[PDB]
């Protein structure tokens, strides 16, 4: 059977290039959109407590 | 173009509309649906096996045949285990038919 | 053979390193690593050589690239552009920064914040005062102040403070978008440096912003401090208790600013513990404690 | 220069957004023993920077490896894990990589963690040279592994579909269909094996490496040097 | 002058409308975690919309 | 484009109250945000019209080479065998139930957005 390629620096380099795409895709493409929406709300559930207190002392309204 | 929207159509009724099973009432034979779906696939397995083997039968097996033969061959090139010899016994055959 | 024999030993005194002297003895007085360290260190202090003399070769490539304005015409391109990157080889020459000047006013209205900045920055570097370009500049920061980032308003700030200028709309607007317009992480990545610089320009001022004082306080820290050299920590340290001083304001975080003198007190006079240990004691009582050294153990 | 715009709770985006959130899980952070406040900021910041990018990594490694090996299952394709110098390389790639991270921060100190925890000082000599070599063995095992499942997976399924043919090339192809059939069945349920052995593979490499990068991932703490105590 | 106030309030947030002037007093409390949750849900939900 | 939150109030402020009433449909409708259209029906998009070229391509290069290869048979019949799966997934996948199952993957979309609170915003 097909046991050694026909070059193996050939194969490695090709599964860096890959890896360094991905790698880069993620973190110029992905992971800025995914922050975008997770930390959206992420941070409103985590003031909810304390903005809604702060905003309730500051308006005369009541 | 307009050819290509209608087939979009078509295969969405029968994916989600058009079932076999129902339209054949198959639900009083078989025990669940799910089980269903598993015998057809293995129909299509069986299926694709013969049609690939029929789309070409007279051909020299490349995989190592248990001692068993086709049909009433049992001499010809497509029995011939080593290959070397059997191009030359098929291209005698071949040249006649 | 014998390659093995000699092999099996040499490694074995080596794995005694990561110990905490577990054996009887391992721990020994020459500490023949201090000369590894210090002999890493003399090549880079050589590295820092300044080339002075070059500095008047590169004024001669300047001369003749912008400074003729038979070959290009000066006001037409992008003076931030080329003069950022001839401050940065140490062009700084007051008769070529007159003409930039003039060349970028009509222009500042439309620059970028990062072309603002990286233009500002050139200018301190140069320590050229021009009011009138400094007029626009303010005006375009606080027409923008959100869309401008504290890494590039702390350049800026510094240049406000080597050369005495102020307007209170321009200490306000830079408050508020470091306060709130930017990451209140953001000083963290700055520099105590930095941050010390900014601090004197408001106390020099007198212009009371609390928000702002407790924003800039969590960038200061052990780590931040440790990245400075021992005479720029001493005059950061200094000039940064005496703007807390001046305000009153005494944050948690200003303990590592104390903790940093009285860990190497050898650097400072007596003078200047004198008032050190003033503000800390002015600090025991604002937050209602006592300050303690903490040692590693 | 224009980037396009994106649908807020996108199925692809909350898939990749659970699967950082689960990598990122396996390496948590270790919980100081000071409150954490304004003064103890600086110092968490700091311990983010020393912190590896493990969770960066191991998804790029997860979601790399998953849709190479998901390609040998395609048909009319072939997995790229299944070729020898590509599965291996990023086995190495990971060991290499583990290895320039301990070295940097802690340096000569590097082969120090090779030492086992509680193990009698006079009795240890004889122990670090074997796990020296299991160290170096695992650049070579981690690949290795991704590259057998591969390979012996798409070669097993040649052999025994050799084998499978012979039976209605030999017995005729609508002449008996029971011996046929069971056969149809053991195979069909290897390639299901296959699909769940490719989700596995991509897991297990992935996991390895949060276990080997985690080993070095460890600082101590620029706690406060000094406090204002009451 | 009023009713121009009040259509600013209720052009941009309707469900206002659900809770009667004369009752909005009995909700308050000193703390925002200690006002009567008999109109807090309801309101959060009226808040998306018809849909 | 300002605020369209101005342009009621200076509406608002400039209408009549004789009109008022009858009027606050229109400002409700002049201050709605903007919902785009649907754009005339395209077949495929330029983009998309080079990946069905291209994915067909790589398609009929793999198999004119497995047609070629030796045990050219047995490739074949691998990929029937695969090709059986893929539909098979699709008739047992629940599909909505895995769409509900990566929706409570991520936090923000497992839960509702819990944030600004109605009477912390009133404007009296």
């Amino acid at each position: 059977m097909k046991l050694l390629p026909e070059s193996l620096q050939q194969e490695a380099a090709t599964a860096a290039v890959v890896a360094s795409w991905v790698l880069w895709h993620l973190d110029t493409q992905l992971l800025p959109t995914i922050m975008r929406e997770h930390k959206l709300h992420a941070c409103w559930a985590a003031a909810a407590k304390r903005y809604n207190e702060k905003l309730f002392k500051l308006n005369p309204s009541y | 173009m307009a050819v290509t929207s209608f087939l979009g159509k078509a295969f969405e009724k029968y994916f989600y509309d058009f079932s076999a099973y129902e339209q054949f009432g198959l639900n009083r034979f078989l025990s669940s649906k799910g089980q269903y779906v598993a015998l057809r696939h293995v129909g299509f397995v069986m299926v694709g096996v013969n049609v690939l083997l029929a789309a070409n039968f007279p051909f020299n097996p490349p995989f190592p045949t248990i001692g068993m033969c086709p049909a009433g061959w049992e001499g010809t090139w497509v029995c011939q285990a080593d290959k070397a010899k059997a191009l030359e016994m098929y291209k005698e055959w071949k040249k006649s038919n | 053979a014998m390659t093995r024999q000699f092999s099996a030993p040499g490694s074995h005194e080596h794995h005694e390193t990561p110990l905490s002297k577990v054996m009887p003895t391992v721990v020994s007085i020459p500490r023949k690593v201090a000369c590894l360290a210090l002999g890493a260190t003399k090549k880079v202090v050589c590295g820092l050589a300044s080339s002075g003399p070059s500095q008047n070769l590169v004024s001669t490539f300047a001369n003749k690239v912008i400074v003729e304005e038979n070959l290009v015409n000066v006001a037409e391109i992008d003076v931030p552009f080329w003069s950022y990157w001839l401050s940065s080889a140490g062009f700084t020459s007051k008769d070529a920064f007159v003409k930039f000047a003039e060349a970028v006013k009509p222009k500042v209205a439309a620059l970028s914040t990062s072309d603002i900045t990286n233009l500002t920055v050139a200018f301190k570097r140069a320590n050229y005062y021009d009011k009138d370009l400094f007029t626009g500049i303010e005006a375009n920061v606080s027409a923008n102040f959100t869309k401008f980032e504290t890494e590039q308003l702390l350049q800026i700030v510094a240049t406000f403070d080597a050369f005495n200028h102020s307007s209170v709309a321009f200490l306000d607007d830079v408050a508020d978008s470091i306060t709130y317009c930017n990451h209140y992480l953001a000083p963290v990545r700055a520099g105590a440096d930095e941050l010390a610089t900014l601090l004197t320009y408001y106390a020099k001022n007198g212009h009371e912003r609390a928000d702002l004082l407790a924003t800039v306080a969590r960038g200061f820290s052990e780590v931040s401090l440790g990245k400075l050299s021992a005479a720029q920590r001493k005059d950061t340290v200094l000039s940064a208790l005496k703007a807390f001083q001046t305000f009153g304001f005494y944050p948690e975080s200003i303990e590592a600013v104390i903790g940093a003198a009285l860990v190497s007190p050898a650097e400072y006079s007596a003078e200047e513990l004198k008032e050190v240990e003033a503000v800390k004691v002015a600090a025991e009582n604002a937050l209602g404690g006592e300050f303690v050294l903490i040692q590693e153990g | 220069s224009s980037v396009r715009d994106v649908k807020t709770g996108s199925l692809p985006t909350n898939f990749l957004t659970g699967v950082y959130r689960f990598w990122r899980s396996q390496n948590p952070a270790e919980k100081p023993h000071d409150p954490v406040n304004d003064r103890l900021l600086p110092a968490v910041v700091d311990a983010s920077d020393k912190r590896a990018s493990i969770g960066t990594w191991a998804t790029t490694f997860f979601c790399t490896i998953i849709s190479c090996n998901l390609l040998g299952l395609m048909p009319f394709n072939e997995a790229p894990t299944s070729g020898l110098g590509f599965a291996t390389g990023l086995g190495v790639s990971v060991w290499a990589t583990a290895t320039i991270l301990g070295l940097s921060k802690t340096g000569f100190k590097f082969p120090g963690h090779f030492i086992p925890g509680g193990t009698p000082w006079p009795m240890a000599f004889i122990f670090v040279p074997l796990e020296t070599i299991s160290y170096t063995f695992r650049a070579v095992s981690l690949g290795v592994r991704l590259w057998v499942n591969m390979l012996a997976g798409h070669t097993l399924l040649h052999i025994l579909t050799g084998m499978a043919l012979a039976l209605p090339f030999s017995l005729g192809f609508f002449s008996m269909v029971p011996a046929t059939f069971g056969v149809c069945c053991l195979l069909s349920a290897l390639v299901g094996l296959e699909y769940l052995v490719a989700v596995l593979q991509s897991g297990v490499f992935s996991i390895l490496s949060t276990v080997y990068v985690g080993e070095f991932n460890h600082d101590k703490f620029i706690g406060p040097a000094a406090k204002i105590v009451k | 002058r009023l009713l121009k106030l009040w259509a600013k309030r209720l052009l941009v947030s309707p469900e206002l409308a659900i809770v009667p002037l004369n009752e909005f007093d009995a909700q308050l409390a000193s703390k925002f975690e200690g006002i009567s949750p008999k109109y807090q849900e309801l309101l959060s939900a009226v808040a998306q919309g018809n849909k | 484009e300002g605020n369209s939150v101005a342009g009621i109030i200076k509406s608002v402020n400039e209408t009549s109250g004789a009109n008022l009433l009858s009027s606050l449909k229109t400002i409700k409708a002049q201050a709605a945000p903007i919902y785009p259209a649907a754009a005339s029906s395209t077949g495929y998009s330029t983009q998309a019209k080079i990946a069905l070229f291209g994915a067909l391509s790589w398609i009929l290069y793999r198999a004119d080479g497995q047609s070629k290869a030796h045990e050219w048979i047995v490739d074949l019949n691998l990929n029937v065998l695969q090709a059986a799966w893929l539909i098979s997934f699709s008739s047992l996948i629940p599909f909505r139930a895995v769409y509900f199952a990566f929706r409570g993957m991520a936090p923000a979309t497992a839960s509702t957005l819990n944030g600004l609170k109605t009477f912390s915003s009133i404007s009296l």
